[PDB]
Protein backbone atom coordinates (compact mmCIF):
# COMPACT_ATOMS: atom_id res chain seq x y z
CA UNK A 1 0.00 0.00 0.00
CA UNK A 2 2.87 2.21 0.47
CA UNK A 3 4.98 1.52 -2.55
CA UNK A 4 3.26 -0.16 -5.59
CA UNK A 5 5.19 -1.19 -8.62
CA UNK A 6 3.69 -2.73 -11.91
CA UNK A 7 5.72 -5.00 -13.73
CA UNK A 8 4.87 -5.02 -17.77
CA UNK A 9 6.24 -7.90 -19.14
CA UNK A 10 5.82 -9.36 -22.86
CA UNK A 11 5.36 -13.60 -23.01
CA UNK A 12 7.99 -14.35 -26.11
CA UNK A 13 10.39 -17.24 -25.61
CA UNK A 14 12.49 -16.67 -22.52
CA UNK A 15 9.97 -13.88 -21.05
CA UNK A 16 8.86 -16.68 -18.75
CA UNK A 17 11.89 -17.89 -17.39
CA UNK A 18 12.92 -14.49 -16.86
CA UNK A 19 10.08 -12.21 -15.69
CA UNK A 20 9.90 -14.62 -12.34
CA UNK A 21 13.92 -14.30 -11.57
CA UNK A 22 13.75 -10.42 -11.53
CA UNK A 23 10.40 -10.08 -9.48
CA UNK A 24 11.98 -11.84 -7.12
CA UNK A 25 14.89 -10.05 -6.97
CA UNK A 26 12.56 -6.69 -6.28
CA UNK A 27 11.28 -8.46 -3.57
CA UNK A 28 14.17 -9.19 -2.01
CA UNK A 29 15.27 -5.43 -1.71
CA UNK A 30 15.02 -4.58 1.94
CA UNK A 31 12.33 -2.48 3.02
CA UNK A 32 10.72 -1.54 5.92
CA UNK A 33 6.97 -0.72 4.55
CA UNK A 34 4.61 -3.08 2.55
CA UNK A 35 4.91 -2.55 -1.04
CA UNK A 36 2.97 -4.98 -4.17
CA UNK A 37 4.52 -5.27 -6.92
CA UNK A 38 2.32 -6.96 -9.20
CA UNK A 39 3.30 -8.53 -12.62
CA UNK A 40 0.71 -7.38 -15.47
CA UNK A 41 1.01 -9.39 -18.70
CA UNK A 42 0.55 -6.80 -21.61
CA UNK A 43 -1.62 -9.01 -23.40
CA UNK A 44 -4.77 -9.35 -20.58
CA UNK A 45 -4.89 -5.66 -19.53
CA UNK A 46 -4.91 -2.90 -22.89
CA UNK A 47 -6.71 -0.22 -21.00
CA UNK A 48 -3.71 -0.20 -18.28
CA UNK A 49 -1.28 0.07 -21.00
CA UNK A 50 -2.92 3.24 -22.40
CA UNK A 51 -3.06 4.92 -19.06
CA UNK A 52 0.98 4.76 -19.02
CA UNK A 53 1.66 5.26 -22.46
CA UNK A 54 3.66 2.10 -22.86
CA UNK A 55 5.95 1.80 -26.07
CA UNK A 56 9.18 -0.33 -25.12
CA UNK A 57 8.94 -3.85 -23.03
CA UNK A 58 9.73 -4.64 -20.24
CA UNK A 59 8.48 -1.90 -18.24
CA UNK A 60 8.46 -1.42 -14.24
CA UNK A 61 6.13 1.48 -12.81
CA UNK A 62 6.25 3.48 -9.73
CA UNK A 63 2.76 4.11 -9.40
CA UNK A 64 1.63 5.05 -5.93
CA UNK A 65 4.35 7.30 -4.51
CA UNK A 66 4.82 10.10 -6.64
CA UNK A 67 6.11 11.20 -9.09
CA UNK A 68 5.57 7.98 -11.08
CA UNK A 69 8.26 6.31 -12.58
CA UNK A 70 8.72 4.29 -15.42
CA UNK A 71 11.97 1.95 -15.37
CA UNK A 72 12.26 -0.01 -18.80
CA UNK A 73 14.56 -2.34 -20.74
CA UNK A 74 16.01 -5.65 -20.21
CA UNK A 75 18.35 -3.95 -17.67
CA UNK A 76 15.68 -2.50 -15.56
CA UNK A 77 16.75 -4.05 -12.18
CA UNK A 78 19.97 -1.83 -12.58
CA UNK A 79 17.81 1.32 -12.24
CA UNK A 80 15.73 -0.20 -9.74
CA UNK A 81 18.68 -0.21 -7.58
CA UNK A 82 19.56 2.84 -8.19
CA UNK A 83 16.17 3.92 -6.98
CA UNK A 84 15.15 1.87 -4.55
CA UNK A 85 17.26 3.95 -1.55
CA UNK A 86 15.70 7.24 -2.92
CA UNK A 87 11.69 5.39 -2.88
CA UNK A 88 12.11 6.26 1.05
CA UNK A 89 8.37 7.36 1.13
CA UNK A 90 7.52 7.78 4.39
CA UNK A 91 3.59 8.82 4.18
CA UNK B 1 -3.06 -8.04 -55.52
CA UNK B 2 -5.31 -5.18 -54.89
CA UNK B 3 -5.03 -1.73 -53.72
CA UNK B 4 -7.30 0.74 -51.94
CA UNK B 5 -7.86 3.78 -52.82
CA UNK B 6 -6.30 6.92 -51.07
CA UNK B 7 -8.85 9.73 -51.97
CA UNK B 8 -6.16 11.71 -52.06
CA UNK B 9 -6.47 13.35 -55.46
CA UNK B 10 -4.47 12.81 -57.98
CA UNK B 11 -2.41 10.37 -56.04
CA UNK B 12 -4.77 7.09 -57.39
CA UNK B 13 -4.10 7.67 -60.69
CA UNK B 14 -0.11 7.30 -59.88
CA UNK B 15 -0.38 4.48 -57.62
CA UNK B 16 -2.93 2.86 -60.54
CA UNK B 17 -5.34 1.69 -57.67
CA UNK B 18 -4.07 3.19 -54.61
CA UNK B 19 -1.84 1.63 -52.25
CA UNK B 20 -1.09 -2.22 -52.20
CA UNK B 21 -3.89 -3.33 -49.56
CA UNK B 22 -2.92 -5.26 -46.50
CA UNK B 23 0.42 -4.23 -46.28
CA UNK B 24 2.54 -0.89 -44.79
CA UNK B 25 3.43 1.91 -47.13
CA UNK B 26 7.04 4.02 -46.55
CA UNK B 27 6.06 7.59 -47.18
CA UNK B 28 9.39 9.16 -46.58
CA UNK B 29 10.49 12.58 -46.96
CA UNK B 30 11.93 15.69 -45.32
CA UNK B 31 10.56 18.06 -43.02
CA UNK B 32 7.80 19.88 -44.24
CA UNK B 33 7.09 17.76 -47.40
CA UNK B 34 3.75 16.77 -46.53
CA UNK B 35 4.26 13.52 -44.65
CA UNK B 36 2.16 13.64 -41.43
CA UNK B 37 -0.28 15.62 -43.95
CA UNK B 38 -0.57 12.71 -46.63
CA UNK B 39 -0.80 10.21 -43.47
CA UNK B 40 -3.62 12.50 -41.86
CA UNK B 41 -5.71 12.47 -45.41
CA UNK B 42 -5.17 8.74 -45.77
CA UNK B 43 -6.76 8.25 -42.41
CA UNK B 44 -9.51 10.75 -43.55
CA UNK B 45 -10.76 9.93 -46.39
CA UNK B 46 -10.53 6.08 -45.66
CA UNK B 47 -13.14 7.41 -42.66
CA UNK B 48 -15.32 10.27 -44.36
CA UNK B 49 -15.71 8.55 -47.88
CA UNK B 50 -15.75 5.10 -46.78
CA UNK B 51 -16.60 3.70 -43.44
CA UNK B 52 -13.63 2.13 -42.48
CA UNK B 53 -12.07 3.03 -39.48
CA UNK B 54 -8.92 4.31 -38.84
CA UNK B 55 -5.40 4.75 -36.03
CA UNK B 56 -2.79 7.02 -36.08
CA UNK B 57 -0.30 6.31 -34.51
CA UNK B 58 2.10 9.19 -33.04
CA UNK B 59 5.54 9.69 -31.65
CA UNK B 60 6.24 12.91 -31.82
CA UNK B 61 3.48 15.91 -31.79
CA UNK B 62 0.70 15.44 -29.49
CA UNK B 63 -2.54 14.07 -30.54
CA UNK B 64 -4.77 18.05 -29.62
CA UNK B 65 -2.16 19.36 -31.91
CA UNK B 66 -2.82 16.45 -34.34
CA UNK B 67 -6.33 17.82 -34.23
CA UNK B 68 -5.81 21.75 -33.43
CA UNK B 69 -3.39 21.88 -36.63
CA UNK B 70 -5.84 19.60 -38.70
CA UNK B 71 -8.53 22.67 -38.94
CA UNK B 72 -6.97 24.58 -41.21
CA UNK B 73 -8.17 22.16 -43.60
CA UNK B 74 -11.43 21.45 -42.40
CA UNK B 75 -10.92 18.33 -40.94
CA UNK B 76 -13.09 18.10 -37.66
CA UNK B 77 -10.90 14.95 -36.62
CA UNK B 78 -12.31 15.71 -32.97
CA UNK B 79 -15.89 15.10 -34.51
CA UNK B 80 -14.43 11.04 -35.81
CA UNK B 81 -12.78 9.86 -32.35
CA UNK B 82 -16.56 10.98 -30.91
CA UNK B 83 -18.11 9.33 -33.70
CA UNK B 84 -15.82 6.11 -32.87
CA UNK B 85 -14.37 5.96 -36.37
CA UNK B 86 -10.69 7.53 -35.52
CA UNK B 87 -8.71 6.57 -32.65
CA UNK B 88 -5.07 8.75 -32.23
CA UNK B 89 -2.59 6.03 -30.29
CA UNK B 90 -0.34 8.35 -28.18
CA UNK B 91 2.74 6.50 -28.42
CA UNK B 92 5.21 9.98 -27.57
CA UNK B 93 7.44 10.13 -24.78
CA UNK B 94 6.93 11.35 -21.08
CA UNK B 95 8.91 14.54 -20.35
CA UNK B 96 11.63 13.54 -18.15
CA UNK B 97 10.37 10.41 -16.57
CA UNK B 98 10.65 7.89 -19.36
CA UNK B 99 13.87 5.48 -18.64
CA UNK B 100 14.97 2.65 -21.00
CA UNK B 101 18.19 0.74 -19.67
CA UNK B 102 19.43 -2.46 -22.21
CA UNK B 103 17.85 -4.64 -24.71
CA UNK B 104 14.05 -4.17 -25.37
CA UNK B 105 11.47 -4.69 -27.29
CA UNK B 106 8.28 -2.60 -29.05
CA UNK B 107 5.76 -5.43 -27.68
CA UNK B 108 3.90 -3.19 -25.59
CA UNK B 109 3.12 -0.83 -28.47
CA UNK B 110 2.74 -3.97 -30.55
CA UNK B 111 0.09 -4.90 -28.01
CA UNK B 112 -1.19 -1.28 -27.89
CA UNK B 113 -1.90 -1.03 -31.81
CA UNK B 114 -3.11 -4.10 -32.07
CA UNK B 115 -5.84 -3.65 -29.11
CA UNK B 116 -6.78 -0.16 -30.71
CA UNK B 117 -7.34 -1.91 -34.27
CA UNK B 118 -9.80 -4.54 -32.53
CA UNK B 119 -11.69 -2.35 -30.63
CA UNK B 120 -11.92 0.26 -33.76
CA UNK B 121 -12.85 -2.19 -36.39
CA UNK B 122 -10.27 -0.37 -38.45
CA UNK B 123 -8.49 -1.06 -41.10
CA UNK B 124 -5.97 1.84 -42.27
CA UNK B 125 -3.46 2.75 -39.95
CA UNK B 126 -0.82 5.27 -39.81
CA UNK B 127 2.31 5.59 -37.76
CA UNK B 128 3.92 9.06 -38.03
CA UNK B 129 7.47 9.94 -37.76
CA UNK B 130 9.39 6.59 -37.33
CA UNK B 131 12.44 8.18 -37.71
CA UNK B 132 11.19 9.43 -34.31
CA UNK B 133 11.45 6.00 -32.47
CA UNK B 134 14.80 5.96 -33.75
CA UNK B 135 15.97 9.12 -31.81
CA UNK B 136 13.91 8.45 -28.61
CA UNK B 137 15.83 4.82 -28.41
CA UNK B 138 19.55 4.92 -28.91
CA UNK B 139 19.23 0.82 -30.45
CA UNK B 140 18.92 1.39 -34.05
CA UNK B 141 18.83 -2.29 -34.61
CA UNK B 142 16.69 -3.57 -31.73
CA UNK B 143 13.99 -0.46 -32.90
CA UNK B 144 14.51 -1.53 -37.00
CA UNK B 145 13.85 -5.11 -35.85
CA UNK B 146 10.29 -4.29 -34.17
CA UNK B 147 9.39 -1.98 -36.85
CA UNK B 148 9.79 -5.20 -39.07
CA UNK B 149 7.85 -7.11 -36.56
CA UNK B 150 5.27 -4.32 -36.15
CA UNK B 151 4.85 -4.19 -40.16
CA UNK B 152 3.79 -8.32 -39.85
CA UNK B 153 1.01 -7.48 -37.02
CA UNK B 154 -0.13 -4.73 -39.22
CA UNK B 155 -0.23 -7.55 -42.56
CA UNK B 156 -1.97 -9.90 -40.57
CA UNK B 157 -4.89 -8.33 -39.02
CA UNK B 158 -5.71 -7.00 -42.71
CA UNK B 159 -5.59 -3.33 -42.33
CA UNK B 160 -3.68 -0.96 -44.88
CA UNK B 161 -0.38 0.88 -43.05
CA UNK B 162 1.64 3.68 -43.56
CA UNK B 163 4.85 4.63 -41.93
CA UNK B 164 6.23 8.56 -42.65
CA UNK B 165 9.82 8.46 -42.44
CA UNK B 166 12.35 11.65 -41.78
CA UNK B 167 14.62 11.94 -44.81
CA UNK B 168 18.77 13.12 -44.32
CA UNK B 169 18.70 15.29 -47.93
CA UNK B 170 15.98 15.46 -50.66
CA UNK B 171 17.93 13.86 -53.35
CA UNK B 172 20.14 11.38 -51.43
CA UNK B 173 19.51 7.75 -49.72
CA UNK B 174 15.50 6.80 -49.29
CA UNK B 175 15.43 6.60 -45.23
CA UNK B 176 17.41 7.49 -42.22
CA UNK B 177 18.69 4.59 -40.09
CA UNK B 178 17.53 2.36 -43.32
CA UNK B 179 14.21 1.25 -43.01
CA UNK B 180 13.61 0.99 -46.41
CA UNK B 181 15.53 -1.82 -46.02
CA UNK B 182 12.75 -3.47 -43.92
CA UNK B 183 9.50 -2.33 -44.96
CA UNK B 184 10.84 -2.77 -48.72
CA UNK B 185 7.92 -3.24 -50.65
CA UNK B 186 6.45 0.31 -50.87
CA UNK B 187 8.25 3.32 -50.90
CA UNK B 188 6.65 7.02 -51.70
CA UNK B 189 9.30 9.68 -51.70
CA UNK B 190 7.82 13.44 -50.97
CA UNK B 191 10.59 16.36 -51.72
CA UNK B 192 10.44 20.25 -51.86
CA UNK B 193 12.63 21.68 -53.56
CA UNK B 194 13.23 25.85 -53.06
CA UNK B 195 14.59 26.98 -56.15
CA UNK B 196 15.08 30.81 -55.35
CA UNK B 197 11.82 31.76 -54.75
CA UNK B 198 9.21 28.72 -56.26
CA UNK B 199 8.86 25.93 -54.19
CA UNK B 200 7.72 23.13 -56.20
CA UNK B 201 6.50 19.91 -54.43
CA UNK B 202 7.01 16.77 -56.26
CA UNK B 203 5.63 13.03 -55.00
CA UNK B 204 6.99 9.76 -56.28
CA UNK B 205 6.36 6.49 -56.62
CA UNK B 206 9.30 4.27 -55.78
CA UNK B 207 7.89 1.11 -55.37
CA UNK B 208 4.51 -0.98 -54.86
CA UNK B 209 5.15 -4.57 -54.87
CA UNK B 210 5.93 -5.02 -58.60
CA UNK B 211 2.72 -3.76 -58.89
CA UNK B 212 2.10 -0.86 -61.67
CA UNK B 213 2.76 2.87 -61.35
CA UNK B 214 3.96 5.66 -62.67
CA UNK B 215 7.43 6.56 -63.09
CA UNK B 216 9.30 10.06 -61.87
CA UNK B 217 8.71 12.47 -59.78
CA UNK B 218 5.36 14.48 -60.38
CA UNK B 219 3.92 18.13 -59.02
CA UNK B 220 1.50 18.53 -56.11
CA UNK B 221 -0.02 21.54 -54.32
CA UNK B 222 -1.55 21.80 -51.11
CA UNK B 223 -4.77 23.19 -50.85
CA UNK B 224 -7.28 21.07 -48.07
CA UNK B 225 -5.17 18.36 -49.44
CA UNK B 226 -2.60 16.83 -51.75
CA UNK B 227 -3.27 17.48 -54.98
CA UNK B 228 -0.79 15.60 -57.65
CA UNK B 229 -1.74 17.25 -61.44
CA UNK B 230 1.05 15.74 -64.08
CA UNK B 231 -0.33 13.12 -65.77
Amino acid sequence: KALSLLLFVANRPGDEEETAAIQAHIQQLPSNFSFELKVVPIGEQPYLLEEYKLVATPALIKVRPEPRQTLAGRKLLQKVDYWWPRWQREV
Amino acid sequence: VKKIPTMIEGFDDISHGGLPQGATTLVSGTSGTGKTLFAVQFLYNGITIFNEPGIFVTFEESPQDIIKNALSFGWNLQSLIDQGKLFILDASPDPDGQEVAGDFDLSALIERIQYAIRKYKATRVSIDSVTAVFQQYDAASVVRREIFRLAFRLAQLGVTTIMTTERVDEYGPVARFGVEEFVSDNVVILRNVLEGERRRRTVEILKLRGTTHMKGEYPFTINNGINIFDY
